[PDB]
DNA sequence: TCGAGAATCCCGGTGCCGAGGCCGCTCAATTGGTCGTAGACAGCTCTAGCACCGCTTAAACGCACGTACGCGCTGTCCCCCGCGTTTTAACCGCCAAGGGGATTACTCCCTAGTCTCCAGGCACGTGTCAGATATATACATCCGA
DNA sequence: TCGGATGTATATATCTGACACGTGCCTGGAGACTAGGGAGTAATCCCCTTGGCGGTTAAAACGCGGGGGACAGCGCGTACGTGCGTTTAAGCGGTGCTAGAGCTGTCTACGACCAATTGAGCGGCCTCGGCACCGGGATTCTCGA
């Protein structure tokens, strides 16, 4: 027996291909699950996580902070059209709201 | 047992301020209390149904999360 | 207007000469010169830039860029076609002539 | 039996100066720099061959067409091909997914209120490729093995050496070497190799040139602002002290060296700041260079009225035919190489793990060009 | 104590890849865990529906690709698709 | 000294759109939740996380409803929000 | 000559078209529009008759519901006429153009 | 092909009459055409994706039904 | 639906009768709230402000 | 040819039970078949989710009853429950 | 109020096509055992939800002014409606080809299923450094003279 | 329209608790091998989608007159925002108890899985009456006197 190497290392990922495969098999989705479906799902999930984390880290840096809090995740999501469309019906705890005021109410 | 008045007028005014409202009429508060009671009744009824199916006596956070997700109001941060 | 013009003239209706060839570059930021108009920094010795001396570019290349070649690390995800297409695209985009 | 670039006559030809015995002058193309190295000349010759083959197939396809019509149609085809290859394969591998998505969103339509002029800083912000140059030129045979004689040649001896194209087996070994050789990784302690820093144009010039020093000197000559001005222009935080610079660069030795040579982050040259930054994720440039390059290419795409995706430039069936083009198809269709890399040619650099025979991938369907 | 599995170490690894000097709190990690679970369930459910529509009994990478195309909006989807393909090819080579 | 009407209102708008905290007192909300749940099952217990999740959901819902109400009020060339605006927003949203 | 006051024939039409169940858009123009729209996504696409019929039914239902919401928005501002700002407000509150 | 003008002004008036609208401003026809175009683009894109997954060249009624259902617009009567 | 058909002096049930049955019932309308019934039409309803 | 199963004969049997002198067209039957399929899918999916939440491998009458109570609105739900319960009694005795 | 005029509704014929009922098969649904594991009990631990108390003190609650905004009330005008005439193309019926969805049939790769073995990923423990908390200061802004 | 009061952002110390590592264990993922059914190619087949043509006529276009709503301006008065002083529970700690959530163990009865049999439901085929047009008169509503 050779030294065991994880499937996610062969695909060059950080998210677990084996755990995703187990969740697909145990989740009652289909009778059989192909060999390449877990790799595709892990790659897509890692991409989305990296995107949202990059935006949140930029938002935290703009605030002169070091640690990401839910406010930064909300600011990242709501300031991006695609991510806002993906998470339109989602509430983020302790996120607050995006600061805007209607032009009618401002003094003239 | 009239705890619906625990949602005071200043609290409703703060919630309106966060929503960008500048001037508030005087009859907004009773309407807001009714709206909140309706929403809470729906969500809590679903959560209690989920709790009863599990033969439990405490309403866990996951029951609330599932009840919210049923209505189309997914909530991130509590549970998984 | 079925095909492109060789000089790229009249591509934009508002400004036909905008985007064509043999014109000035666009300055996204105002230019800075040691005299204010056309004198490059380092032209006149002893002129400090923002209270600091102007470094010799060859010196900067000597201290910062220079590295022993024997520890070159190849790219594990790119080929030399990357560099070649970059150069070809650049030779498409811009070329700044200088007097002979 | 395959075409080569037409020759050029000049008062002082460096190609002849490189080697008097061979006596081959510089080539002629749309640019005067098309003969700095054999690789650029190979790419130019490949493009010329592709245009000629497209014109021949268009004449066979449509015999009533005149020569001017064939020339213009093949010109449009080659322009759209270059645009598609660039904006679909090259830019994502430079900017990375996040910067590409931020600066080059989905195309909508032509927009005449956009200035497509090249900015001054771009000519200095697109020299990041000087950090990807390998110190050797590699040539491979039909089996992707080191071709004899001289499988690997120092880069100082290939500058302006046009005779290495006519009299050294043609452009097939050069393309084969390009396709199956890894590039050089830009690291904060390995910026550029010594071949282009101390031996650039050694034979033609009296003394060797210094490409990085030339970059900083040209940035000074053009009167471009400093590093902090561009950091503020792109929206990134502007460092002021040694600690802030080390935080921005994620390195302390490099920040100390930059401060000891310049004295303030406001004075660091745009090329130095651009190539000293840590690279993006799945990208080959830092945040500032990514910002500048993405902005420039977005302006170029949105301001071009003859964009291949613009309505009326190409027919719908023509668009579907064009969307299927690829660099490996052109490479193995316009010359003698049969084995080429697959998918993103800019990413496959290992033989024979990621190579194909290109007898499987489809060609360009010109049947939609019937008049 | 019963082990509770979560997407925490992987999210932290990705964060260290993107922002090497930026940390993350506990509420933010809970939010990211919920986000990963939600997206996984959405894509897997769409892929299962696609398999059932065409009278197939296997979830392949084509079903996942079409589910990503249907669910993710606009440019996001395109990039995601690329990433997914970029993985499978590599996984096949090794 | 006295500020003109609508100035402190704008200051409060700017203040509460920057914070992330909860704008309802926790004890009255917990009492309200328990009273409401009394009508479904008797002698029920609640995790603290359950009440916190309910509070977060309710506050988010009310803030979004007030945004829609403000839009409805501005549509009618007004600055104050009236119950008719709430009713119109809810009816268009599909809740009534 | 005879003449009806403005709004009488409008109310008659409202009563007539709320009692019928037919389709209010001509079928051939809608089919041509659907084919032209689908031309962008894929070339040489064929459509079943049922596919076009389903698309027409869904589109008409969507437009009628939107016009109901728009009428409510117009009546809110003390109007009888229906303006584009009412359509925009209805689509914003519904969550479409928000 | 400018077939969006095939949805005429009287057709939009009929659709508004079924919705209970009494008076109609003259600027809502272009707005209605834009709204209809957006809706049709979304639904047809989803239907064509469903068709392409099955390796077919004909858009069936089931593809349209699924595309509508996945947008929360379930349609009864076509299978 | 059969009651709606009978009130219309018709023997067969058509989609109009199914729509009338569903929309005039509170519980069924809430159940089928986001559902379109083909060839069903709408419910006769005119705002009181529009009436003369 | 091929076989295409549907809830047509059962819907016609129920209609004859309710309105013995009333018929039904083809479009109305298509609508009724779609309605039955949609409600079946909704209830079965909710029951599957309930079973998955509690870490059970079986769908039972308890899961179906909870799904009916969660989905069907108002007094409707109550009545449905009664009907279902009665069936499971009459089936168990016989 | 009252009459002339459209518009809609309500009756009697007249076909016609689709809904409803009858056969012929065949392919699931039923009946009759076997088997193995999922779930139904009981015990038992110990976590966390509930209750109670005392004390700051920040929040809520009344109350008094005043001003800005909601709301009728004219008045103009222009834009949308109703109606008649002319023009256009939708609709219906019928023909003719052929692309391409559906069925068979026939293997082949690919996935499930079983042992063995370890490393990857949990839980638990620890410490230090972001960040929340005071405190004085410096602007930025608003209202008024 | 320059100077005064108030509010908020900023820079400088203190302290703490929560996040980021370190370590031990175990169970879930990886490496093999085998068996069989799902699916990928091919080869027909017929059906239903597209393209065309001609006639009738219903609906889209266009033009015109006018009236009735849309929008702007103008009081007016009242109700909501802003301060200010007083009452009141909210929040924070600490203490104590026990209900019930969660884990472990045993065992049993219920669902999956076969095989054999047969009848329920689906497809194809007729056929007649419910409904969709036709015509006419009857009743109703509307608007100018
Ligand atoms: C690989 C071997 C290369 C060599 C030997 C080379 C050589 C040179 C030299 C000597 C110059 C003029 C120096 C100056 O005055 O600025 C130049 C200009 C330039 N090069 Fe390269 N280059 C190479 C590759 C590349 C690549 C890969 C890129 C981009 C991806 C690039 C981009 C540029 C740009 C932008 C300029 C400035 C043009 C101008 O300002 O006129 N070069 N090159
Ligand atoms: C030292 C060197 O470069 N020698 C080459 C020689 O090998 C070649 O044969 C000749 C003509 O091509 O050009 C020169
Ligand atoms: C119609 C349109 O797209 N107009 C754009 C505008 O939105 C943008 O602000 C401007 C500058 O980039 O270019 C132009």
């Amino acid at each position: 027996r050779a030294k065991a190497k994880t499937r996610s290392s062969r695909a060059g990922l950080q998210f677990p291909v084996g755990r995703v495969h187990r969740l697909l098999r145990k989740g009652n989705y289909a009778e059989r699950v192909g060999a390449g479906a877990p790799v595709y799902l892990a790659a897509v999930l890692e991409y989305l996580t990296a995107e949202i984390l990059e935006l949140a880290g930029n938002a935290a840096r703009d605030n002169k902070k070091t640690r990401i809090i839910p406010r930064h995740l909300q600011l990242a999501v709501r300031n991006d059209e695609e991510l806002n469309k993906l998470l339109g019906r989602v509430t983020i705890a302790q996120g607050g709201v995006l600061p805007n005021i209607q032009s009618v109410l401002l003094p003239k | 047992r009239d705890n619906i008045q625990g949602i005071t007028k200043p609290a409703i005014r703060r919630l309106a301020r966060r929503g960008g409202v500048k001037r508030i009429s005087g009859l907004i508060y009773e309407e807001t209390r009714g709206v909140l009671k309706v929403f809470l009744e729906n969500v809590i009824r679903d959560a209690v149904t989920y709790t009863e199916h599990a033969k439990r006596k405490t309403v866990t956070a996951m029951d609330v999360v599932y009840a919210l997700k049923r209505q189309g109001r997914t909530l991130y941060g509590f549970g998984g | 207007d079925k095909y492109r013009t060789i000089t790229g003239m009249c591509n934009n209706r508002r400004s036909p000469t905008l985007g064509a060839s043999n014109r000035a570059f666009v300055r996204w930021l105002p230019a800075e010169y040691e005299d204010g108009f056309s004198l490059p920094y380092g032209w006149t010795p002893g002129v400090k830039r923002n209270g600091f001396p102007v470094a010799l570019a060859r010196a900067v290349s000597n201290e910062i860029v220079r590295f022993p070649t024997d520890q070159l690390t190849p790219d594990q995800e790119r080929s030399l076609m990357f560099m070649q297409w970059g150069q070809l695209l650049d030779h498409d985009l811009d070329f700044t002539p200088e007097p002979a | 039996g395959r075409a080569l670039l037409p020759f050029d006559n000049l008062h002082d030809d460096p190609c002849l100066l490189t080697n008097r015995s061979a006596r081959i002058p510089c080539f002629l193309a749309g640019d005067t720099r098309s003969s700095e190295m054999p690789e650029l000349t190979s790419m130019h010759t490949l493009l010329l061959r592709e245009h000629n083959r497209l014109a021949t197939e268009l004449k066979s396809l449509n015999p009533r067409w005149d020569g001017e019509r064939l020339y213009q149609e093949a010109r449009k085809i080659v322009g759209a091909m270059v645009q598609i290859i660039t904006y679909r394969d090259y830019l994502p591998l430079v900017l990375g997914p996040t910067a590409m998505r931020k600066y080059l969103p989905t195309y909508r339509s032509y927009n005449d209120s956009v200035d497509p002029r090249i900015a001054n800083v771009f000519t200095n912000a697109f020299r990041y490729g000087h950090t990807l140059i390998q110190p050797f030129m590699f040539r491979l045979d039909n089996r992707y093995q080191p071709m004899e004689p001289n499988p690997r040649v120092p880069l100082s001896r290939v500058f302006f050496a046009s005779w290495r194209v006519v009299l050294e087996g043609g452009i097939d070994p050069i393309l084969r070497g390009l396709m199956a050789t890894p590039a050089k990784l830009n690291r904060q302690n390995q910026i550029a190799v010594d071949e282009i820093r101390e031996r650039l144009f050694e034979q033609v010039m009296r003394i060797g040139l210094d490409l990085p020093a030339l970059n900083m000197q040209r940035s000074r000559d053009h009167g471009l602002p400093g590093y902090n001005a561009w950091r503020r222009f792109c929206g990134l935080p502007q460092p002021e002290t040694v600690g802030q610079l080390g935080t921005v660069l994620r390195n302390l030795k490099l920040a100390r060296k930059l401060m000891e040579q310049y004295g303030t982050p406001n004075n660091i040259d745009i090329w130095m700041g651009g190539v000293s930054e840590p690279l993006k994720r799945k990208g080959r440039v830092g945040p500032l260079l990514a910002c500048i390059i993405g902005t420039q290419f977005r302006k170029l795409r949105d301001g071009d009225r003859f964009w291949w995706e613009n309505e009326g430039v190409f027919s719908m069936q023509q668009r579907q035919a064009l969307a299927q083009i690829s660099l490996p198809r052109i490479i193995c269709d316009n010359t003698g190489i049969t084995t080429v890399s697959k998918n993103n040619i800019f990413m496959s650099n290992s033989y024979p793990r990621d190579f194909v025979n290109c007898s499987t991938l489809p060609a360009l369907n010109l049947a939609s060009w019937r008049e | 104590k019963t082990r509770k599995e979560s997407y925490a170490i992987y999210v932290y690894k990705v964060l260290k890849q993107v922002h090497p000097d930026t940390g993350i709190s506990s509420k933010a990690m809970s939010i990211m865990n919920s986000f990963v679970n939600d997206v996984f369930e959405r894509i897997a459910g769409e892929a299962s529906r696609l398999a059932h529509y065409n009278k197939r009994s296997t979830i392949t990478s084509r079903e996942i690709q079409t589910a990503v195309r249907l669910l993710l909006p606009g440019e996001l989807a395109k990039h995601a698709v690329s990433e997914g393909t970029k993985a499978v090819t590599k996984y096949t080579s090794a | 000294h006295r500020y003109r009407p609508g100035t402190v209102a704008l200051r409060e708008i700017r203040r509460y759109q920057k914070s992330t905290e909860l704008l309802i007192r926790k004890l009255p909300f917990q009492r309200l939740v328990r009273e409401i749940a009394q009508d479904f099952k008797t002698d029920l217990r609640f995790q603290s996380s359950a009440v916190m999740a309910l509070q977060e959901a309710s506050e988010a819902y009310l803030v979004a409803l007030f945004e829609d109400t403000n839009l409805c009020a501005i549509h009618a060339k007004r600055v104050t929000i009236m119950p008719k605006d709430i009713q119109l927003a809810r009816r268009i949203r599909g809740e009534r």
